[PDB]
Order: C-alpha cells, then structure tokens, then sequence
RNA sequence: AAAUUGGAGAGUUUGAUCCUGGCUCAGGGUGAACGCUGGCGGCGUGCCUAAGACAUGCAAGUCGUGCGGGCCGCGGGGUUUUACUCCGUGGUCAGCGGCGGACGGGUGAGUAACGCGUGGGUGACCUACCCGGAAGAGGGGGACAACCCGGGGAAACUCGGGCUAAUCCCCCAUGUGGACCCGCCCCUUGGGGUGUGUCCAAAGGGCUUUGCCCGCUUCCGGAUGGGCCCGCGUCCCAUCAGCUAGUUGGUGGGGUAAUGGCCCACCAAGGCGACGACGGGUAGCCGGUCUGAGAGGAUGGCCGGCCACAGGGGCACUGAGACACGGGCCCCACUCCUACGGGAGGCAGCAGUUAGGAAUCUUCCGCAAUGGGCGCAAGCCUGACGGAGCGACGCCGCUUGGAGGAAGAAGCCCUUCGGGGUGUAAACUCCUGAACCCGGGACGAAACCCCCGACGAGGGGACUGACGGUACCGGGGUAAUAGCGCCGGCCAACUCCGUGCCAGCAGCCGCGGUAAUACGGAGGGCGCGAGCGUUACCCGGAUUCACUGGGCGUAAAGGGCGUGUAGGCGGCCUGGGGCGUCCCAUG
RNA sequence: GCCUACGGGCAGGCGCCGAGGGUAGGGCCCGUGACUGGGGCGAAGUCGUAACAAGGUAGCUGUACCGGAAGGUGCGGCUGGAU
C-alpha cells in the first residue's frame, strides 16, 4: 500500500502507477509513496508551488 | 629458494611417509598480538629412517602423492613426545564437542 | 534455409580427417609391432626380437619426425621397448644380434 | 614474435603513441615487456620522439621484428645508422 | 549561466560595499549611499543574530559575489587551493586574483568586474599576443595582458585608460597605459589584497 | 603512501534535570532512474533485468613466387576430310597444398578454488612465426580431390568407379648433430660429459639467371608466450560437527610436453576437522575506485592484468598451441524446413528485433591512422580499431549581455494609510556582438613502394584523410533560453489571504480543532543555476562491534557454584641460540 | 570384405570407462495452499481492578495446582518491602 499524495487525485480499480520509497509516520504499513505524473496518476491540477514534487508542468501566463 | 620449514612427526601410519606439523607464529593483522597457527605437511620418508617425536625439516620437492609436496630434509632434534601429546589431546577432545551425545 | 557456407574452415576439417588416418596407421604401427617385439622376447628370440624392436625403433622414430608424436614422446616409447626388452633376456639368454642393444 | 611497435594512449583526436616490445598477439595497448620512447605525431612539443637508441639495438639484436611505423620512428632517431668508411 | 540580474541589493544583503557595478558604485547612487538595509519586505526589521552558519554563509558569499563566479568553479578553487602547499586561506585569494576577468579589471581595462568579463569574452584580450576569452583562463606571473589591437579604438577602453592618469595600479602588476599593456608580475600577497572578507570564515565554512 | 596539512554536530524519552540508548537529519559519491525545466561545446560514458528468445546485414581470412584443372573468352602458331592440336594471356570459380583460424572481440553463468593477489620452485616441462651459431638438402617410388563417368535423397547432402600435379604422402642413402638402451666420469630428484649398438633429416618456387631473393632439414643458445607445483592472503551461518573409501599412502604399469590417484591393477589402513573439516548461503579475483582524520567499511562496468564460459551436458580430432564463440562427433531442451525416412540452427562479436524492466544508444562513416592475419611486393581481409550519431547520464568550459539610469513610473504585495517593498529592477541612453552570413582552411601522413647507393647505412621520388569543408583564422554581424528546491527547529530565508483536526504537510520532533512564519495561493526572501529536486544504494556522521576506540552494582550485560582439558598469559640473576622483533644492502 | 612390398594397414566386430535414461528407496531446498496459534497493533466503549501509596491481602520470583483470562493459593527464595 503507497500513500497517494496531493491536493485530490484521480485514481482507480485498475489505474497503472508508479512508486517510490518514502514512508507516512501517521499510516502504518505504508513505506511508499505513489509518483505523480506517470502511467495513471495525473499531476495536482491548479497546483503552482511545489510542483516538481507533484507532476504539475510549468503553467503560461501566470 | 624452495621452501624450509620445521615440525614435528605425529603420524607413522603411512608407507613411505610422515606427517609433519609446523607451527607458524605472526601478528594479527588487526588486533595485532602473536598468534600461533599450525600445519600439517604429508613428507616423503623414502628410508622410514625418521620416526615420531623427530623434529624435521622438510623441504619443497616435486610432487610425490596426492598430497605429498615435500621431501624430509635432515633431523633437527629427534625424541620430543609433549609435542605429540599436545597434538594427540588436541585430537582426543575433539570426540567430546560433539551433539550425537556424551557419557558421565 | 541456406547454412551460411564458411569455405576456408571446412577445408580445415577436410584436412584433419585426412590426418587423422594417416595418424592413426602410423601409431597402430608402432602398437602391434612393439607388441611383436615385447612378445618375442619372452620367448627368448634375440635373433628375432631385435630384428624387429629395429624396425620398431625406426617406425617409432619416424612420426616423431612428422606431427604425430613429439621427439619426446616418441624417445619415451624407444625407452619402454629398448628396456622392456633387454630385461627380457635376462629371463632367456644372450642377445645375439647385437641389434640395437649395447654392452 | 616479439614486435617493436606503437601503443596508442592518447585522447580522442589527441593521439599521443608510445614505442613499445610485446608478443604479436598482445591487445594494441596491452601489458607490454619493455617501453622505448614516445612519439606524438602532431608534434605539439620540440620533442614529439624519445627512443633510446642503446636499449632498441639490443631488442632488434634478438629479433623483435618491428612494424613499419616503428621502423621509420627507430630509423630516424639513428638506431640503425652505422658510421665512417 | 553566471549571475546576471540586479545587483546593488547584493551590495545590501551583505550589508557592504561590494563593488560589483562600477562607475555608480563610487557616486551618491550606491544604494549602500541610500538604503543600507537588505533587500526585501523585511529589511526594515530588526535582525535576530545570527548563528554561526549564517556568519559562516554570509562570509563566504560575500566574498564570491565580490568576484562574479558561479559556487562550483569558487568551491572547485578552495578545493585546489587546499591541495596547495600554502596557507590556504591565502593561496585562495591569489588563485581568484589570478582569474583573466579579474586580472583585466584590476588592470583597469574595464570599469568593473562585469564589464571585464564582456571585455574577454567578445575577444577584446590578448594574452602574450593571442586571443583569449575565456574569463576563467588562468594568468601566471609573467604573462602580458594587452588589450587587442582591433579593440584599441573603444569608447570605455579609451575613457577608463583616462582614469588610469591618476589611479595606480596593484603591486603586483605593471600597467603600460600608452600601449595599453599589463603586466602580471607575481601573486598577490595577503597585504595586497584589502577585501572585507575574514577569508578564515570562508575556510570554516568548508570544514563542515 | 615525504610541510605531524588532519578530526564541527543537531533534533527526539521529563514538569524540569543528568546519564544510558535507539531513531532521524545535514556531507561526499553513482554505469542511475523518476518529476519540473532544458541554449551551445569538449572529453568521458550508456541492458545494473532474462547467461531470455532471436529475422536481416556484416563480424577471418589469405597466398597464382607451392600445384593441377572447370567455365567464359582473347590473342599467336603447326596441321590427315578442316575437324583437330601447340603456345602465350585476361576474367572467374572452387579443389589439392602452406600459414592464420587458440590472437583480436563478447559475457560474468559457474567457481570460496592454487581461481585470483603475492613471493618462489621446475634435476618434472613445452614454445609456431622472429634472432644468433653450426651443418646439410643425394637417389627412387607413391595416393586423394579438382576433373570426366555412373547410382541413392524431397532436401540437407551422399556412396561407387577411373585419370592426375605439387613445398602433399612414402622407402633408400649421407648424418654435422640428435634420440634410446647399456657401462664409466663429474653433478646431484630426470643436470652435463663420454664410449660401443641402434635409430632419425630434407622441397621446392622467383628473378634484374655461373648467383641473389623467398622457402626446406637436423641440431645448440637467445627471445617471447604457456603447463605444473609450493608458502602466505582470500565473505557469511555452528539453529551445519564430524567428513572421507580412489578416500590417504605404497609398488608397478598406462597417459602426458612434464610432476601427480590424473588413470588402472595389486598391497597397507590411512587422510581431514573446533587454528572450523563436511554442509548451506552468497560472490568471478586484482591494479584500483568511493568514503573516511585515520584505521576501517563499501565496491571491482568503463581502462589494464588473471580466470571462466560460448543454448544445457559429454567427448575427443587436427595441431606449436584447443578439448576450440562465428571447427567436429553424440544426448537433451527450444525454433524452423519436411514428401514424416529425416535435416537445419546457436548475436554473452558490431548494429538491430523482441520480451523483461524504473532504466541503457545508430541495422551510421571509414580502413586515412595504430594494431593484427596472409603475401617478395602491389594488395587482400580486419563491426580490432579510428571517427560521426542519439541520451544534460557524468565532469568541465561558454552564453542569455556591458556601462549609465529616480529619493525611486506602472502593475503586484504589505501598511499603523504617514508610508514601506519588489527596485537601477524596468523604461530610456550609449557600448559590446552568442546566433548567424561571406571568404580562407588544417595538423593528424610517411612509411610500405620506386630510384640512386650494396640487398646495409645513407640520400632522392611518388601515392594515400573516415573525421571534414570539420577545428582553426580573417571580414561582416543580431541584445539575444531560465529554471528548480526551499523559507517552524536541525537550516540560509516572513508577511498577507483562504482554510478550520477539513483539505493537507511530514526525513525526525511535529503542524492543521477561526488570528497557521509548518496546509494551499500570493508578494517577498534564501540556495543553486542548464540545471534543480526526488527515490534507491555505498561510505560518513555511528568511539552505535569500540585495533585505533566501548561496556556489564541499579541503565542491555558476570556463567547458579565448583573441578579442570585445549588454549592464552606468567617472578629474580648469568650465559648460549637468534624464531619473533629491530637495522642495512639488494630483488 | 579392401590395399600390400606379405612386415603390416584400413573398414568392421567385441569390451571397460561414460553423458543420459529406467525401477526402488531415502535426504534437501523454493512455489501454492484447506485448517489453524497467539501476537502486535489501531478509534473509545463492555466486565473487572492485579500492579504504582502499606495500592487497601507488602511486592517480585522459580515451581506446582485451580482458572478461558486477570489473578488466587501452596513451598521456598529475594528487598528492588512501607511505620
Ligand atoms: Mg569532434
Ligand atoms: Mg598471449
Ligand atoms: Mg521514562
Ligand atoms: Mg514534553
Ligand atoms: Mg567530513
Ligand atoms: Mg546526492
Ligand atoms: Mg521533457
Ligand atoms: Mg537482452
Ligand atoms: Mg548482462
Ligand atoms: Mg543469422
Ligand atoms: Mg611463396
Ligand atoms: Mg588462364
Ligand atoms: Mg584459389
Ligand atoms: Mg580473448
Ligand atoms: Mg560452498
Ligand atoms: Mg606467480
Ligand atoms: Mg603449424
Ligand atoms: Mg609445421
Ligand atoms: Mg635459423
Ligand atoms: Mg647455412
Ligand atoms: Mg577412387
Ligand atoms: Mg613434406
Ligand atoms: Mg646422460
Ligand atoms: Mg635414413
Ligand atoms: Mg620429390
Ligand atoms: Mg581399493
Ligand atoms: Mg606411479
Ligand atoms: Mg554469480
Ligand atoms: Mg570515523
Ligand atoms: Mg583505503
Ligand atoms: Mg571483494
Ligand atoms: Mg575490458
Ligand atoms: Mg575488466
Ligand atoms: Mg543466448
Ligand atoms: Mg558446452
Ligand atoms: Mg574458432
Ligand atoms: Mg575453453
Ligand atoms: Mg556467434
Ligand atoms: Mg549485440
Ligand atoms: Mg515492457
Ligand atoms: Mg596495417
Ligand atoms: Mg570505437
Ligand atoms: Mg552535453
Ligand atoms: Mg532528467
Ligand atoms: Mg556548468
Ligand atoms: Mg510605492
Ligand atoms: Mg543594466
Ligand atoms: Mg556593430
Ligand atoms: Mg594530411
Ligand atoms: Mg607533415
Ligand atoms: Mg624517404
Ligand atoms: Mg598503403
Ligand atoms: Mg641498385
Ligand atoms: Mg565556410
Ligand atoms: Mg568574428
Ligand atoms: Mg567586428
Ligand atoms: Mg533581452
Ligand atoms: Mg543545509
Ligand atoms: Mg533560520
Ligand atoms: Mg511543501
Ligand atoms: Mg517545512
Ligand atoms: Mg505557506
Ligand atoms: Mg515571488
Ligand atoms: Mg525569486
Ligand atoms: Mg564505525
Ligand atoms: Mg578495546
Ligand atoms: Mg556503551
Ligand atoms: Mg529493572
Ligand atoms: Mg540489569
Ligand atoms: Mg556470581
Ligand atoms: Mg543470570
Ligand atoms: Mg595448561
Ligand atoms: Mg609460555
Ligand atoms: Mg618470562
Ligand atoms: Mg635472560
Ligand atoms: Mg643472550
Ligand atoms: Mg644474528
Ligand atoms: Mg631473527
Ligand atoms: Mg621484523
Ligand atoms: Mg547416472
Ligand atoms: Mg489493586
Ligand atoms: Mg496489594
Ligand atoms: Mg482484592
Ligand atoms: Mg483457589
Ligand atoms: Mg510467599
Ligand atoms: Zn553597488
């Protein structure tokens, strides 16, 4: 089991996604996070500040 | 130079050969302090003349048997038995150190 | 469908059965003939035994000289016949020939 | 044979070669039994060739055949010019 | 690439003069003249103390900013300035000072250590007769540093060689203003150098 | 491994405190991958997984100056029905023969081993081609391919008959010399000499033909490359403690270049193990590399050295050398062809396909260079190698400007509404001129060869560039990519707003339940910058396995107590030995 | 059977060793897994209140027996037991 991270996802009975290391001190039994961005797991929509961490690309604009 | 080195014999039992056992002391290479490993070198008696209690040497030859790579090479002090105990005791108590079991 | 053909190898193994034969005779020679000589000792046959243990001598040096032996491999089978021979005739009688034995 | 020849140790587009004895068969720039001298064939220094003349006479007096390139480089340094009448 | 962006603002987050803009720098323009405070919304607030990785930090940018170079050419030269017999704390200095960009400037060719990077970089420099534009090219003592013989006819080199009637150049260097030759004579020593920096610092901030 | 050149800690158990102690972080590193971003160059470097399967192309050939002939032709001759036939020659094909194919290239499965490292032994040995020295090449005969003729098979291929050349094969002679038995002399494991007996050589080709060049034979030494053997070093588990019968030794015999239970026969009952045998697990080893104050830990692609394997397992044949990756024979598994009798194949060579995977490149250029094979040479071959290509994968270097420019426009942010901030930043002014345009344009390459000279030395001459119209030079010439993490403490960096134990953050302690410097956005700041972060792994911190350098009354820790085996350790004086130890010289 | 110089060679035939397979019988290591033991957890409730104060029967401990469990008692031991 991995901790999905960020602001609301997009994930399901089947989705593809990829994982690192990285444990949740607050969820036991979930040494890895899922990585943002990849296969499946779309980036946070409307993030703007930590995005590389999160899959979110550069937005114009701004 | 084709390797001298001194022992001891513990073993008749064999045709034409001795048992030889050289000790060998050096520092450990870590902790440093003396250590006294040991060997045994199977020595080529063509003539039976050297018998058990001789401290030989023994020296690097072409190969005889199996295991035979050294020839005896003169005698250095003949009749010295505590050294033979020592490997004979040695040997003995191996029999204890077992797990099948022991006796009273 | 076609196994790439690779001229200069095959040639090769052409050549090694070749030899190989050649090679064969040549020492299967040299076996039932000394065998002849070692044999005709034991029945005290100097006259004889050294009228072939020559001709073994011989044969044996021969594919020396070619590729089937070494010149040492060759000198070793000269000393187990020449030896195995002479004490032979111990076991009989003079060697009369003189053969290829000296005295 | 042994072979008196050139062992390449530069960089790339940098050739920088070094004289050399081995056995024939030995990689272009494998262990070898003795070094000669340099040669830089850019010639990117007054002195882009070193032979030592003295040790290259002995390994030709035993026949290290040398490779074409090497018997020019050997042959400019003297190694083969005799002297007088 | 290197730091390019606004500058008089280093100038004040450390809080002294860094010299790294040129003819302003000595005017009542300096912002340093007008705002000594750091740059920011808080700059106006009082400060909390500094720990000593702060002092250590900020005495090491302080003196890299001063000399323009990126943290892995500066560091790559504490690095080779270690594995000098030396004090390094010192040799450091002379293997900055030893830096084309830096010897031009000090030359006095350029107004600033900027505009001396340019300087090389467009092939403004010759180094023993021949064209060098790299500002990281090493100079050694007896190199002579020219201006190019195209190059002669620029505005700034012929108005900065004008303010070099009443400067005088470093010790360690010959300036031959007429011909517009430097030459660069030997390292600096320590007491040449009279930066604000505790190059100690620098060295401390290292060791961690 | 030549200045003693070298050594930082913090958070967290309590209401507080001191100690113990674990957890965690900052550092450095990578054959990396993943996110956001991505301008240029130089040098490196790029299947870590399935040692899985592999389409196609190339990857080792060469010599006509060893020898005969087929096919397609060219000339030029002699001649019995105008058919035959002699000579020279071009092209091509393979065969016989010599040399190479055992090098070079890949891979890391296996292996904990004399495999590797290190120092030695070989009176127990081999070594093609190269080098030096000594000697010789005299007679005679012989077979198989090619080729012609004929039969089996679907194929792959295959059997039979007949012709024949050679540097191919074979017998006789000379034997300088060598080999073998036997005896003697020195030496000492099978070393050197010596004496009778025996036994052993050879090949021819080319031309600038009454002597030069290449090759042949036996032998002695050099040279180089290997076999074999021994000392020492070589990971984890004792919750693996006994292992072994070709096992341990002998005598004889076989085999080999040579020692040896390496193999075989007979005889003896030995061999090894707590200094860890045997068993299980894991792993190619090193020069080095990473880290570390050191000591130590970790690691062994890329370069170089040794080893081992070439779809799994056997096996020997040719030969100087293999038990041979692109050689052979058999078994197995797999894939393909098939007429169901049978046959074909082996990228862990280069490039590529495919699967697996977080992930790893072009079916490129060139034989110009260096190196290798064959050749008298010209040359042929060479995915060795020299280069280009793709990938910020790494390091290094370069750019996106430079100078001037307000008590300081706008917009955005804060405000105690006075003002503060971005910020000389922008604008705007001058200056420079990456990109790009035109022109020139490399070094790497001078030998092989040919000529003079002698075939030597030495001198003269010509051919040859993949990279590449590249680097570099000269002239012209445009202001011309910036992003990523972070801002509660460790730890450089603070304000507003939204949110309200929600959404979320979180390496650790923790934050968020209406004033959040910790969530989210914004302004502002810090740190690096074509890069920045993340995950994974090594070393560090961790004197937290303590050799350097720790402990056990209560923190984890003294065996319940004794006896005593192996082992460890051990008083005072004198003398010998010189093993440890220390010093010098040398390898 | 083939070749021959009559010395012998070649094909072929047998035999040992032998990869591999067959039958029986052991030992070992991974894949899956019917049925199961507790255990640690992890949201604040059930029924107790054993321990911490002499914790309201001083506490702990080995070993017994009872009890599903917490615990109770027996026999010793310890003070790390309060006036
Ligand atoms: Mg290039
Ligand atoms: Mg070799
Ligand atoms: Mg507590
Ligand atoms: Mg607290
Ligand atoms: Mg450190
Ligand atoms: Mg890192
Ligand atoms: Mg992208
Ligand atoms: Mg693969
Ligand atoms: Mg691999
Ligand atoms: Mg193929
Ligand atoms: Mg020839
Ligand atoms: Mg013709
Ligand atoms: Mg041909
Ligand atoms: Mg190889
Ligand atoms: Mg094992
Ligand atoms: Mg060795
Ligand atoms: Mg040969
Ligand atoms: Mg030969
Ligand atoms: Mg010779
Ligand atoms: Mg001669
Ligand atoms: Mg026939
Ligand atoms: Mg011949
Ligand atoms: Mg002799
Ligand atoms: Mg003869
Ligand atoms: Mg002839
Ligand atoms: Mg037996
Ligand atoms: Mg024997
Ligand atoms: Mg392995
Ligand atoms: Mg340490
Ligand atoms: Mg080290
Ligand atoms: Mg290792
Ligand atoms: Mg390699
Ligand atoms: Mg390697
Ligand atoms: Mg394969
Ligand atoms: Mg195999
Ligand atoms: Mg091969
Ligand atoms: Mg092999
Ligand atoms: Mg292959
Ligand atoms: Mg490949
Ligand atoms: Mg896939
Ligand atoms: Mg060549
Ligand atoms: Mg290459
Ligand atoms: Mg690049
Ligand atoms: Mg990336
Ligand atoms: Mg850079
Ligand atoms: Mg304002
Ligand atoms: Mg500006
Ligand atoms: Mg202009
Ligand atoms: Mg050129
Ligand atoms: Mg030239
Ligand atoms: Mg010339
Ligand atoms: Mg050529
Ligand atoms: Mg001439
Ligand atoms: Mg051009
Ligand atoms: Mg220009
Ligand atoms: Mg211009
Ligand atoms: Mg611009
Ligand atoms: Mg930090
Ligand atoms: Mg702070
Ligand atoms: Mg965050
Ligand atoms: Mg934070
Ligand atoms: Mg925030
Ligand atoms: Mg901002
Ligand atoms: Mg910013
Ligand atoms: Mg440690
Ligand atoms: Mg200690
Ligand atoms: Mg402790
Ligand atoms: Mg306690
Ligand atoms: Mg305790
Ligand atoms: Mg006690
Ligand atoms: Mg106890
Ligand atoms: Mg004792
Ligand atoms: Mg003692
Ligand atoms: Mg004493
Ligand atoms: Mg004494
Ligand atoms: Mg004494
Ligand atoms: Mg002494
Ligand atoms: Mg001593
Ligand atoms: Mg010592
Ligand atoms: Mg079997
Ligand atoms: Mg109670
Ligand atoms: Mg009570
Ligand atoms: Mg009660
Ligand atoms: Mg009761
Ligand atoms: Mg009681
Ligand atoms: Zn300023």
């Amino acid at each position: 089991t991995a901790y999905i991270p960020g602001e609301g996802h997009n994930l399901q009975e089947h989705s593809v996604v990829l994982i690192r290391g990285g444990r949740v001190k607050d969820l036991p039994g979930v040494r890895y996070h899922i990585v943002r961005g990849v296969y499946d797991a779309a980036g946070v929509k409307d993030r703007k500040k930590s995005r590389s961490k999160y899959g979110t690309k550069k937005p114009k604009e701004a | 130079p084709k390797k001298v080195l001194t022992g001891v014999v513990v073993s008749d039992k064999m045709q034409k050969t001795v048992t030889v056992l050289v000790e060998r002391q050096f520092p450990h290479p870590l902790y440093g302090k003396v250590i006294k490993r040991s060997k045994k070198y199977l020595a080529h008696d063509p003539e039976e003349k050297y018998k058990l209690g001789d401290v030989v040497e023994i020296i690097e030859s072409r190969p005889i048997s199996k295991r035979k790579r050294f020839r005896v090479l003169r005698l250095v002090e003949s009749g010295r038995m505590d050294l033979v105990e020592k490997y004979l005791i040695r040997r003995q108590n191996y029999e204890s150190l077992s797990k099948r079991g022991g006796k009273a | 469908k076609k196994p790439k053909r690779n001229l200069s190898a095959l040639k090769r193994h052409r050549q090694s059965l070749k030899r190989r034969l050649r090679n064969k005779a040549k020492k299967s020679a040299i076996k039932t003939l000394s065998k002849k000589a070692i044999q005709l000792a034991q029945e005290g046959k100097a006259e004889e035994a050294l009228k072939i243990m020559r001709k073994a001598e011989s044969l044996i040096d021969k594919a020396a000289k070619g590729s089937t032996l070494h010149k040492n491999a060759a000198a070793r089978r000269k000393s187990r016949l020449m030896r195995k021979v002479r004490q032979l005739l111990e076991a009989a009688g003079a060697p009369l020939i003189g053969g290829g034995l000296s005295a | 044979m042994v072979k008196i020849r050139l062992a390449r140790f530069g960089s790339k587009h940098n050739p920088h070669y070094r004289i050399v004895v081995t056995d024939a068969r030995r990689k272009r720039d494998g262990k070898y039994i003795e070094k000669i001298g340099y040669y830089d064939p850019r010639k990117t220094t007054p002195d882009w060739l070193k032979v030592d003349v003295e040790r290259a006479r002995y390994w030709l007096s035993v026949g290290a055949q040398p490779t074409d390139t090497a018997r020019r480089l050997l042959r400019q340094a003297g190694v083969f010019r005799q002297e007088a009448r | 690439g290197r730091y390019i962006g606004p500058v008089c603002r280093l100038c004040r987050r450390e809080g002294v003069k860094l010299y790294l803009k040129g003819e302003r720098c000595y005017s009542p323009k300096c912002a340093m003249e007008r705002r000594p405070y750091p740059p920011g919304q808080h700059g106006q607030k009082r400060a909390r103390r500094p720990s000593d990785y702060a002092v250590r930090l900020r005495e090491k940018q302080k003196l890299r900013r001063i000399y323009g170079i990126s943290e892995r050419q500066f560091r790559n030269l504490f690095e080779e300035a270690s594995k000098k017999k030396g004090v390094t704390g010192s040799v450091f200095l002379g293997l900055l000072e030893s830096r084309l960009d830096n010897v031009v400037y000090r030359l006095g060719f350029a107004v600033s250590r900027r505009q001396a990077r340019q300087l090389v970089r467009h092939g403004h420099i010759t180094v023993n007769g021949r064209r060098v534009d790299l500002p990281s090219y090493r100079v050694r003592p007896g190199d002579e540093i020219a201006v190019a013989e195209k190059s002669r006819n620029l505005e700034l080199i012929r108005q900065n060689l004008e303010a070099m009637k009443g400067r005088k150049v470093g010790p360690w260097l010959s300036l031959d203003v007429e011909g517009m030759k430097g030459k660069f004579l030997r390292l600096p020593d320590r007491e040449d150098l009279a930066l604000p920096v505790n190059e100690q610092l620098v060295i401390e901030f290292y060791s961690r």
